[PDB]
């Protein structure tokens, strides 16, 4: 079909565990890179109390309620609350969201991001709705409550990356593996009496080949044949994680050609 | 990391790695002479005296105390109490320079003598930086 | 509404003028917090 | 019949209501257990 | 002191799988092991997060206020 090509071995709604070859190691790096941070997410910047009670303080709660993941579909077409021209927050940067809770129950009171409420209008774009992985519904358990527990808020939801901080992660942790078979010699094999009697072989050496040592040192090889794992956190469904990864590793590609031009 | 010192993951310390918290609180009385003469617990503004602070006053409430909850900044008065003499000396408490943080808790009771006890705490979310000690 | 101080233990709203008894108006303890300062605060969510 | 000195007490000793007080009573006492 | 929303190293969602952990061995009587990998617990990183921590929140509850 095209250049370097895709081999999809598993499929899920969290892990995408595929092959990609005839790639540059640093291609499959660089997306690897990109996919960890710099992908547009949605989630908690502006926490404001009301009144607090809990075991937690003020700061406490506000910084665990950034870290909700929240639905991160059209983020591309809500721009950076920064960008826009409002007195800090409105639709057009950001999609604010409440937390009314109280312990009345005579036991505990346990706060859940299904208690979260959108009150700034979304316009029509799916965002702003936690991400419930819970069986029982619940989903990301914020705290706990006793007695007159009362936990008033007003949390603001504005877009932002990684590289500004993990709260913003598109992400997990990405599975990095290429040459299972060292015929490459990219590493030093540590042992005390044998190398691979000591050393266990991959999972993913079961689609390279046995290196046979009636061979020579691989003196021209070259390294392709990229084993990864893609683990999503949910706010951005895993295909995307991927598409809109290699999308903006090329945006930053294309504004060097842009910068180029001006110059 | 050279000869003995460490790198850190802060994409890690972004979700709770080694995420403290630290309390201070403040003591004052509202000291008597005998002569039923007592230092003033409330807002004090220049007049007769105008022996006062520098900090902000403005913060704390009439009854000499910021309510909790309240941002403290690093020099502001966190206890307002006024010397009477034979009127607006001054003998507040401020913050402590060096820190910041947001009022915690603001605690008020009698003393075995029955003198206005404050007892006012400073919140702040200590958080791993670029020469801390782990 | 209108609660200036409040108590640690029974936890009931107060308010005195300057020199009116701290005292808890129910349970005798002179202890008492407080309360909120209503004024919103916005924070950080890192 | 005549009293003399007050003498602080130990946490958790003799004469202290802390050490036969239980852990409910602690949560209660606003004490740690 | 209650569940850290997600893990540190990686940054999966471990913040709402405590209330599943728990009954996992209360209730279904498994070993800490199989139990964190019923919730999905495949690396280590993930794995010492919800099992070396401790929920003290519920010994602040314990209090009056
Ligand atoms: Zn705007
Ligand atoms: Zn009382
Ligand atoms: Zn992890």
């Amino acid at each position: 079909e095209e250049g370097p090509q895709v081999k999809i071995r598993e499929a899920s709604k969290d892990n995408v565990d595929f092959i990609l070859s005839n790639v540059d190691l640093a291609m499959a790096n660089s997306l690897r890179r990109v996919m960890i941070a710099e992908i547009p997410t949605l989630a908690i910047d502006s926490v404001e109390v009301e009144t607090n009670t809990t075991v937690l303080a003020d700061e406490f709660i506000a910084h665990r309620l950034g870290l909700i993941p929240l639905q991160s579909m059209d983020i591309e077409q809500l721009e950076y609350s920064r960008d826009c021209f409002c007195e800090d927050h409105c639709d057009k940067c950001s999609v604010v969201l409440t937390l009314q809770a109280f312990g009345e129950s005579e036991s505990t009171t346990n706060v859940y991001s299904k208690d979260l409420v959108i009150v700034s209008n979304l316009m029509g774009r799916n965002i702003g709705h936690p991400i419930i992985q819970d069986k029982e519904g619940n989903g990301v358990l914020i705290c706990k409550l006793r007695k007159g527990q009362e936990l008033k808020l007003t949390c603001v939801a504005k877009k932002g990356i990684a590289k500004e901080h993990a709260k913003w992660g598109p992400a997990a942790a990405i599975e990095f593996e290429y040459d299972p078979w060292n015929k490459l010699k990219h590493t030093d094999y540590w042992y005390e009496q044998d190398s691979a009697k000591e050393w266990p072989q991959s999972k993913n050496c079961e689609y390279e080949d046995p290196p046979n040592e009636g061979d020579p040192f691989d003196y021209k090889a070259q390294a392709d044949t990229f084993y990864m794992n893609v683990e999503s956190v949910g706010s951005i469904p895993v295909d995307q994680v991927v598409v809109r990864g290699i999308d903006t590793l090329q945006k930053k590609v294309a504004s060097i050609l842009l910068a180029l031009t001006q110059m | 990391n050279q000869e003995d010192s460490m790198i850190m993951n802060q994409s890690s310390i972004d979700r709770g790695l080694f995420r403290s918290l630290f309390f201070r609180s403040y003591m004052d009385q509202e000291k008597k002479y005998g002569m039923s003469i007592t230092e003033t617990f409330e807002k004090p503004q220049r007049t007769n005296t105008l022996r006062m602070k520098h900090g902000t006053y403005d913060k704390l409430d009439d009854d000499g105390l910021i309510a909790p909850g309240v941002r403290v900044s690093g020099e502001d008065v966190i206890i307002g109490k006024t010397t009477p003499i034979s009127s607006k000396r001054d003998a507040s408490t401020p913050l402590r320079s060096t820190e910041n943080g947001i009022v915690d808790q603001v605690l008020v009771t009698t003393n075995q003598d029955g003198l206005k006890f404050v007892k006012v705490r400073v919140r702040t979310t200590k958080i791993p930086q670029i020469g801390d000690k782990f | 509404a209108t609660l200036k101080y409040i108590c640690a233990e029974c936890s009931s709203k107060l308010s005195l003028s300057r020199t009116d008894a701290v005292r808890c108006k129910d349970c005798g303890h002179r202890i008492l917090l407080k309360a909120r300062t209503k004024r919103l605060v916005q924070f950080e969510a890192r | 019949k005549v009293f003399i000195g007050r003498l602080p007490i130990m946490l958790r000793s003799k004469n202290c209501y802390l050490s036969e007080a239980t852990e409910s009573d602690l949560y209660k006492l606003k004490e740690c257990p | 002191m209650i569940v850290p929303v997600r893990c540190f190293s990686c940054g999966k969602v471990v913040g709402d799988k405590w209330e599943s952990y728990l009954n996992l061995l209360q209730e279904d009587e498994l070993d800490e092991g199989t139990a964190l990998s019923r919730l999905g617990l495949k690396r280590y990183c993930c794995r010492r997060m919800i099992l070396t921590h401790v929920d003290l929140i519920e010994k602040f509850l314990r209090y009056n206020p």
